[PDB]
C-alpha cells in the first residue's frame, strides 16, 4: 500500500481538524467575554443613572432648603 | 414709698365724696400714714406698727387677718359684697370703719387725724402725683401699644414667608410627579415598541413559512 | 367732652405750683373751660369760640396759629425750648400767658376766671377724675400686658414646631441619603461580582488551553 | 441502471434535509421570541421598579408634611 501517502493525508486532516475546533472555541471565548463586558458596561450606566437621579433630587431641592432656613432666621430670634 | 388714693363716702357728710390718701414703707403693716380730705380741708394721722397690733388685739384678731382688713378697707381694694362704713368727727378727729354684715358689724379701727395748718398744700401734692401717675401711665400704654405693633409685624413676616415654604414645597412636589411621570411614559412607550417588536417578529415569521413550505 | 389737667408756675405767686384743668369739646377752637386752683380757691372762665377769634385777630395772628399756641400753652404740650410765662392777679382775676424768646415776648392770651363760691367741690371733681383715669389706664395696661403674654406663647408654640419640621426635614435627608448609599452600594458589590466573573472567565480560559493543546 | 432506487434515495435525501432546516429554523425563531420575551419583561421590573421607587419617597415625606401642615394651622390664625 501507499503508506506515506496515508500517514500524510491523515496527518493533514487532524491538523486541519483542530485548527478548526482551535478557532471555534476561541470564538465561544470572545463571545462570552463580550457578553460580560457588555452586561457590566449596563450595570455600570444603571450605577450613574442611580446617581443622576439623587443628584438631581438634590438640585431641585434646594429651593425648599432656601426657604426653610430663611424662616429658622426669622424664628430663632 | 407707695401710697393709695381712694373715693369714700363718709355717713357724717353723706352729700359729698371725700379721699383718703394713704402711704406706707414697705408694707401697711409696718406703719402708715393716712390723710382724709374734702378738697378744702385735710386731717392727717401717723398710724404706727405698735398701733395695728394694739388694735388687732383689741378685737382679739390675728394680726396678719387684721393688716388684710386694712387694705381691703382702706386701699380700696375688697369686694363686693365686702361693705363698709366710714364715720369721722371733725370735732375729735377720730376716722372710724367697720366691716357691715347683715347680722354682726367689726369696728375696726379708730384712728385720730389731727387737721392739718395748709391743706391747699396737700391737696396740691396730691393732685401733682396723679398726673405724675397719668404721665407715668400714658408712657407705659405707648411703650407697651408699640411692641404689640411689633409682635404682629413679626408675626406678619413669618406668615409671609412660611406661606412660601408651602408654595415652594407644593411646587417641588409637583416638579417631582412631573418628572415621575415624564419617566414613566417612556419606559411605557418602549415596553409598547418591544410588544410591536414581538408582534412583527411573529407577522414576518408567518410570512417566512408561507413562502417557504 | 374731654380736659387736661396742667402744672404751671405763675410769677405772682412762685413758691407753689398751681393747677389749670382745661375742658373742651370737640375741639379747643369752639371754646373751652380754664380753671386754675391752689389746692384751695378755684378760678373758672369760660372762654367761648367769638373770643379765641378776637384774641388772635387783637394780634395779627392767623386763628390755625394761635389755637395751635393755646394747645402748646394751656394744655402743657410744647417744648423744650418753648418758654411759657403765666400770670395771675386775684384781684382782677385776669389770667395772662406769653411765650416768651430771647428777643420778643408775644402776649397770647388775658381771660378773666371768676372766683367760684365752692371750691372744694371743684378740687374733688378733679381728683375723682385722675383717680377713674388712672384706674382706666392700669386696666390698659393689664389688658395690652396680656396680649403679650399671649403673643409671645403663641411665638413660643411656633418656634418649637417649626424646630419640629426642621428635625423632621433633616431625619428625611439622611434617610434619603442612607437609602442612596445601600442602593449604591448594592450595585457596586454586582460590578465587582461581574468583574470577577470577567476574571474567573480568563482563568478557566488558560486551564483550558494549557490542557487541550 | 436502478432507476427507481436513485429517484427514493434522492428523495429521501431532500425530505430529510429539508425536515432538518424546518427544525433548525424553528429553532432560531423560538429563540429570538424569548429574546424579545426576555427583555420585555426587564423592562417591566425597571418601570415597576420605578414605580416603587416613587411610592417610597411619597411614603418617607408623610412625616414632613405632617409637620408642615400642623404649623401652617398655627400660623393662619
Amino acid at each position: 500500500a501507499r503508506s506515506m501517502e496515508q500517514q500524510e493525508d491523515s496527518l493533514e486532516k487532524v491538523i486541519k481538524d483542530t485548527e478548526s475546533l482551535f478557532k471555534t472555541r476561541e470564538k465561544e471565548y470572545q463571545e462570552t467575554i463580550d457578553q460580560i463586558e457588555l452586561e457590566l458596561a449596563t450595570a455600570k450606566n444603571d450605577m450613574n443613572r442611580h446617581l443622576h437621579e439623587y443628584m438631581e433630587m438634590c438640585s431641585m431641592k434646594r429651593g425648599l432648603d432656601v426657604q426653610m432656613e430663611t424662616c429658622r432666621r426669622l424664628i430663632t430670634q | 414709698m407707695e401710697r393709695k388714693i381712694s373715693r369714700i363716702h363718709l355717713v357724717s357728710e353723706p352729700s359729698i365724696t371725700h379721699f383718703l390718701q394713704v402711704s406706707w414703707e414697705k408694707t401697711l403693716e409696718s406703719g402708715f400714714v393716712i390723710t382724709l380730705t374734702d378738697g378744702h380741708s385735710a386731717w392727717t394721722g401717723t398710724v404706727s406698727e405698735s398701733e395695728i397690733s394694739q388694735e388687732a388685739d383689741d378685737m382679739a384678731m390675728e394680726k396678719g387677718k387684721y393688716v388684710g382688713e386694712l387694705r381691703k378697707a382702706l386701699l380700696s381694694g375688697a369686694g363686693p359684697a365686702d361693705v363698709y362704713t366710714f364715720n369721722f368727727s371733725k370735732e375729735s378727729c377720730y376716722f372710724f370703719f367697720e366691716k357691715n354684715l347683715k347680722d354682726v358689724s367689726f369696728r375696726l379701727g379708730s384712728f385720730n387725724l389731727e387737721k392739718v395748718e395748709n391743706p391747699a398744700e396737700v391737696i396740691r401734692e396730691l393732685i401733682c402725683y396723679c398726673l405724675d401717675t397719668i404721665a407715668e401711665n400714658q408712657a407705659k400704654n405707648e411703650h407697651l401699644q408699640k411692641e404689640n405693633e411689633r409682635l404682629l409685624r413679626d408675626w406678619n413676616d413669618v406668615q409671609g414667608r412660611f406661606e412660601k415654604c408651602v408654595s415652594a414645597k407644593e411646587a417641588l412636589e409637583t416638579d417631582l410627579y412631573k418628572r415621575f411621570i415624564l419617566v414613566l411614559n417612556e419606559k411605557k412607550t418602549k415596553i409598547r415598541s418591544l410588544h410591536n417588536k414581538l408582534l412583527n417578529a411573529a407577522q414576518e415569521r408567518e410570512k417566512d413559512i408561507k413562502q417557504e413550505g
